């Protein structure tokens, strides 16, 4: 089984450098050319860079030319992307992909997130969206970086839950909301707690939401 | 203007078990580094026969199975050792590596019959 | 650069129906150099079709490709539940490798109006010095919707942000959350905070509001 496992993603400040790796298994690595492709959040696929079988020929997209370098170590079955002079707009999921012998990108890694930002790693502040069929929720504000996960009543409440994509505020921190619709009758009878996990800052917060 | 690869529809391998065919390509510009790969197509499963990298005007050297000569945009390929199982479709693949742009060219295939 | 333009941007179809997706290239692409990829949210792309017509290994035969020159078509003869997803065409015959901008294949269902709720800033947040007003549009279809914020009946611009869920797994609806952010001092200069929602399932735009 063909396999492409990426590592090295994370948060990096603008202007700095960061190296991604893609470890290949299940095929003769040196017999294939390889690429990196990226996808900014909510956007399409953008080809980044190409490297030939033995690394003697390298091609780059114009948006990264002179800043990114592709390389490969065929004895370690590993592909690398060295990113220099990073910019906010390089923030994206980065995928490695193998070129089929007939040309298409026939296998892709599962991707790693690179966030370019000067913001500091902060857990979120969790404010209630109190009810007043009823809707209630949690506003998970001012955290960095992505992602956070939200559950309700430690996973016992899943029906009618909507956890929205975060937005990036002008401060550089993210905010999301998670809401749930429940029977009006249960207000005062059932307690509603949203459980936020911000794995990048290793923070867990439980917030009880009351009428 | 775009990449094209031409190769013969059919060739008969000799009794010596050697088959030769010309593979020629057309490109918008003039490449100076070219990689030629011979592929075998058999029910969507493709295997590599041989491959060589090649600066034009510097002779094309691979071996053990394929020899080649170069002349302008033409590559005369010779495949040796053909037995009985190797009757099939042999695709000429040409990659123009430098100067940019990179171009990939895939021929339509040569049906090689071995007797 | 060979620019690929896909259409339509979004196809809304019921399960079991036939889907036709177009990819147009700004200059000729050899048929041998055209691929189609499928992508679901949270997953990497998957090769579906290459050489314009050939299915990748394991891709089911309801997927087929056609076309040549500058004009290519991906057909799904009957949509199965797993086929609702984003599809990208790509040319891989010369650098730079380029992709179309994607076509989303979405579940069509009956029109559903949003249920609209508004949430004032919490007391805790106000104590911290900022105010976020949240407007929730719950379980609507189709996706097109407009939220306008009004503060003392003046339309707001540039001080709100929106987010929309993926199509719901059970009822195929969307939900939208919009946040108006004001400083506390500005929040306390005004009385009426209103969220006005326009959507096809509503005979006229609905306003939800509250007073400080």
């Amino acid at each position: 089984q063909v396999q492409l496992v990426e590592s090295g993603g994370g948060v990096v400040q603008p202007g700095r450098s960061l190296r991604l790796s893609c470890a290949a298994s299940g095929f003769t690595f040196s017999s294939y050319t390889m690429h990196w492709v990226r996808q900014a959040p909510g956007k399409g696929l953008e080809w980044v860079t190409f490297i030939s079988y033995d690394g003697n020929n390298k091609y780059y997209a114009d948006s990264v030319k002179g800043r990114f370098t592709i390389s490969r170590d065929n004895s370690k079955n590993t592909l690398y992307l060295q990113m220099n002079s990073l910019r906010a707009e390089d923030t994206a999921i980065y995928y490695c992909a193998r070129t089929g012998w007939l040309g298409p990108f026939d296998y892709w890694g599962q991707g790693t997130l690179v966030t370019v930002s000067s913001a500091s790693t902060k857990g979120p502040s969790v404010f209630p969206l109190a009810p007043s069929t009823a809707a209630l929720g949690c506003l998970v504000k001012d955290y960095f970086p992505e992602p956070v996960t939200v559950s309700w009543n430690s996973g016992a409440l899943t029906s009618g839950v909507h956890t929205f994509p975060a937005v990036l505020q002008s401060s550089g921190l993210y905010s999301l909301s998670s809401v749930v619709t429940v029977p009006s009758s249960s207000l005062g009878t059932q307690t509603y707690i949203c459980n936020v996990n911000h794995k990048p800052s290793n923070t867990k917060v439980d917030k009880r939401v009351e009428p | 203007k775009a990449m094209h690869v031409a190769q013969p529809a059919v060739v008969l391998a000799s009794s010596r078990g050697i088959a030769s065919f010309v593979c020629e390509y057309a490109s918008p510009g003039k490449a100076t580094e070219v990689r030629v790969t011979v592929l075998r197509q058999a029910d969507s499963q493709v295997t590599e026969v041989c491959a060589a990298t090649y600066m034009m005007g510097n002779e094309l050297t691979f071996d053990s199975i394929c020899t080649g000569t170069s002349s302008g945009n033409q590559v005369n390929l010779t495949i040796q050792g053909l037995r009985a199982m190797d009757t099939g479709l042999y695709i000429c693949k040409v990659e123009l590596m430098y100067p940019p742009p990179y171009y990939l060219g895939i021929g339509n295939g040569t049906q090689i019959y071995v007797i | 650069e060979i620019v690929l333009t896909q259409s339509p941007g979004t196809l809304s179809l019921s399960p079991g129906e036939r889907a036709t997706l177009s990819c147009r290239a700004s200059q000729s692409v050899g048929s041998s150099y055209l691929a189609w990829y499928q992508q679901k949210p949270g997953q990497a792309p998957r090769l579906l079709i290459y050489g314009a017509f050939s299915r990748a290994t394991g891709i089911p035969d309801r997927f087929s490709g056609s076309g040549s020159g500058t004009d290519f078509t991906l057909t799904i003869s009957r949509l199965e539940p797993e086929d609702f997803a984003v599809y990208y065409c790509q040319q891989y015959g010369s650098s730079p490798w380029t992709f179309g901008q994607g076509t989303k294949v979405e579940i069509k269902r009956t029109v559903a109006a949003p249920s609209v709720f508004i949430f004032p800033p919490s007391d805790e947040q106000l104590k911290s010095g900022t105010a976020s007003v949240v407007c929730l549009l719950n379980n609507f279809y189709p996706r097109e919707a407009k939220v306008q914020w009004k503060v003392d009946n003046a339309l707001q611009s540039g001080n709100s942000q929106e987010s929309v869920t993926e199509q719901d797994s059970k009822d195929s609806t969307y939900s939208l959350s919009s946040t108006l952010t004001l400083s506390k001092a500005d929040y306390e200069k005004h009385k009426v905070y209103a969220c006005e929602v326009t959507h096809q399932g509503l005979s006229s735009p609905v306003t939800k509001s509250f007073n400080r």
